[PDB]
C-alpha cells in the first residue's frame, strides 16, 4: 500500500480548453531498474477500463495526441491539451512499482457546454401492466444541459409527492447532454380514480415551465 | 487481436463462494500475467492478485490472502478466480486484466452477495403517441420492471438500433426490486413502417425477453 492520492476529484471543462490531473504517491515509483511503473486508466461509465498511458509517458496503441503523460518522483500528472466530448469519464493512475498495486481515487471529467433545453415526452401505462394491478406513468426529458432539472407530477391538477422515482443518465459522449426519466407508479384502483395526468418541467433552458399531459380516457 | 471474455453476472448467498471465469484469446495465454481487480460500487478499484499461467505462480494482496484462490487452464486459455466466505460487502464488479500492468481488460462480472431471491423482469412497452412526438421525432422505449439482482441488458432490434438510445441507470423500489427504462428517438414519420423491439437480457436468471413496441392512439 503505497497510497495513491489523486486531484482534483471532479473537473468540468469547456470543449477544446486544456485540462490537467495530478497523482502523488508516498514513495518513489522509480524502480532500482531504470524504470518507473505508473499508468493512467480511463473508465467510461459502466464500461471497462482502458489503459491510456503506461510507464509514465509512453502512450498506447490507438490513443489521441492531446493525451500526454509526464511528471516523476511522486508528483505525476496527466494532461489533455484539447479536452473533447469523447474524453468524458473517470481517470485513474495506478502504481506498479511496489506491492500491492494501488490506484488513485479517480478524477471525474465533465464537459461544460452551452445551455440546452430538454424535449419532454410522456407515456401512459400499457394495458398489460394494468392487468398486473399496477400503473407506471413515465415522463422523459431528453438531451438537455445543464443536469439540474425540476420535474413534478400533477394528477387532476393536484401536485404529487412520494409516488415517483427519477434516474439521470451519464453525460452523452457526443453532444455532452443528459437525459432524465421520472416515473409515477400507482395502483390500478388509484390510476382509475383520476382523469388527467401531467408532467411539469422546469429547466434553465426553458423561458417558461413545460407541461405534458394526457386524459386517461382519450388515450 | 487480444480478447478477454468473462462469465456473466450472478447472485450468491452470503457465506457461499463463487467462481468467475475469464477466457483469453489472441495471444500467448501462458506467457503473460493475469490480474484480477475489484471495483467497489462508486468507490475506486482494488488489486486482488495475479497468476502466471506458465508455471502457475500466484500473488495475492493481504486482504484476499485467504478469501480468493486463482487458477488457470492452459488447454482452454481460461483464468479462474474463486472467492470464499462471501459477505454482503463483497458485492462488486470483478475484472481480469492481461499483463503485469493491466494492458487489456475483460468486460467485468458483477457478483451480488445476497440472500434475496433472484427474479426475472417484466417488460412493458412505452408506446409512441402524439404525447411522445416532438417536432418531427418520436420517442418510444421499454419499461423493464421488478427484477433482482442487477444487471439487465437492453438492446434494440438485436443490436441494429443503437443511434439515439438511452438506457437509464436502475432505480431501487420499496419492494427491494429494481426498475429501469430504455428509450429511443426515431422519425415520427416511420412509425407506420419501421419495427421496434427491445431485447432484454437478465443473465442472473437466464431470462431473455423481446417486446414489440407499437404506436398507441393518444
Amino acid at each position: 500500500d503505497i497510497q495513491m492520492t489523486q486531484t482534483p476529484l471532479s473537473l468540468s471543462v469547456t470543449p477544446g480548453q486544456p485540462a490537467s490531473i495530478s497523482c502523488k504517491s508516498s514513495q518513489s515509483l522509480l524502480y532500482s531498474n531504470g524504470k518507473t511503473y505508473l499508468n493512467w486508466l480511463l473508465q467510461k461509465p459502466g464500461q471497462s477500463p482502458k489503459r491510456l498511458i503506461y510507464l509514465v509517458s509512453k502512450l498506447d496503441s490507438g490513443v489521441p495526441d492531446r493525451f500526454s503523460g509526464s511528471g516523476s518522483g511522486t508528483d505525476f500528472t496527466l494532461k489533455i491539451s484539447r479536452v473533447e466530448a469523447e474524453d468524458v469519464g473517470v481517470y485513474y493512475c495506478v502504481q506498479g512499482t511496489h506491492f500491492p498495486q494501488t490506484f488513485g481515487g479517480g478524477t471525474k471529467v465533465e464537459i461544460k457546454r452551452t445551455v440546452a433545453a430538454p424535449s419532454v415526452f410522456i407515456f401512459p401505462p400499457s394495458d398489460e401492466q394494468l392487468k398486473s394491478g399496477t400503473a407506471s406513468v413515465v415522463c422523459l426529458l431528453n438531451n438537455f444541459y445543464p443536469r439540474e432539472a425540476k420535474v413534478q407530477w400533477k394528477v387532476d391538477n393536484a401536485l404529487q409527492s412520494g409516488n415517483s422515482q427519477e434516474s439521470v443518465t451519464e453525460q452523452d459522449s457526443k453532444d455532452s447532454t443528459y437525459s432524465l426519466s421520472s416515473t409515477l407508479t400507482l395502483s390500478k384502483a388509484d390510476y382509475e380514480k383520476h382523469k388527467v395526468y401531467a408532467c411539469e418541467v422546469t429547466h434553465q433552458g426553458l423561458s417558461s415551465p413545460v407541461t405534458k399531459s394526457f386524459n386517461r380516457g382519450e388515450c | 487481436q487480444v480478447q478477454l471474455v468473462q462469465s456473466g453476472a450472478e447472485v450468491v448467498k452470503p457465506g457461499a463462494s463463487v467462481k468467475v471465469s475469464c477466457k483469453a484469446s489472441g495471444y500467448a495465454f501462458s506467457s503473460s500475467w493475469m490480474n484480477w481487480v475489484r471495483q467497489a460500487p462508486g468507490q475506486g478499484l482494488e488489486w486482488i492478485g495475479r497468476i502466471y499461467p506458465g508455471d502457475g505462480d500466484t500473488n495475492y494482496a493481504q486482504k484476499f490472502q485467504g478469501k480468493a484462490t486463482l487458477t488457470a487452464d492452459k488447454s482452454t486459455s481460461t483464468a479462474y478466480m474463486e472467492l470464499s466466505s462471501l459477505r454482503s460487502e463483497d458485492t462488486a464488479v470483478y475484472f481480469c486484466a492481461r499483463e503485469y500492468d493491466e494492458a487489456y481488460w475483460g468486460q467485468g462480472t458483477l457478483v451480488t452477495v445476497s440472500s434475496a431471491s433472484t427474479k426475472g423482469p417484466s417488460v412493458f412497452p412505452l408506446a409512441p403517441s402524439s404525447k411522445s412526438t416532438s417536432g418531427g421525432t418520436a420517442a418510444l422505449g421499454c419499461l423493464v420492471k421488478d427484477y433482482f439482482p442487477e444487471p439487465v441488458t437492453v438492446s434494440w432490434n438485436s443490436g441494429a438500433l443503437t443511434s439515439g438510445v438511452h438506457t437509464f441507470p436502475a432505480v431501487l423500489q420499496s419492494s427491494g426490486l429494481y426498475s429501469l427504462s430504455s428509450v429511443v428517438t426515431v422519425p415520427s414519420s416511420s412509425l407506420g413502417t419501421q419495427t421496434y423491439i427491445c431485447n432484454v437480457n437478465h443473465k442472473p436468471s437466464n431470462t431473455k425477453v423481446d417486446k414489440k413496441v407499437e404506436p398507441k392512439s393518444c
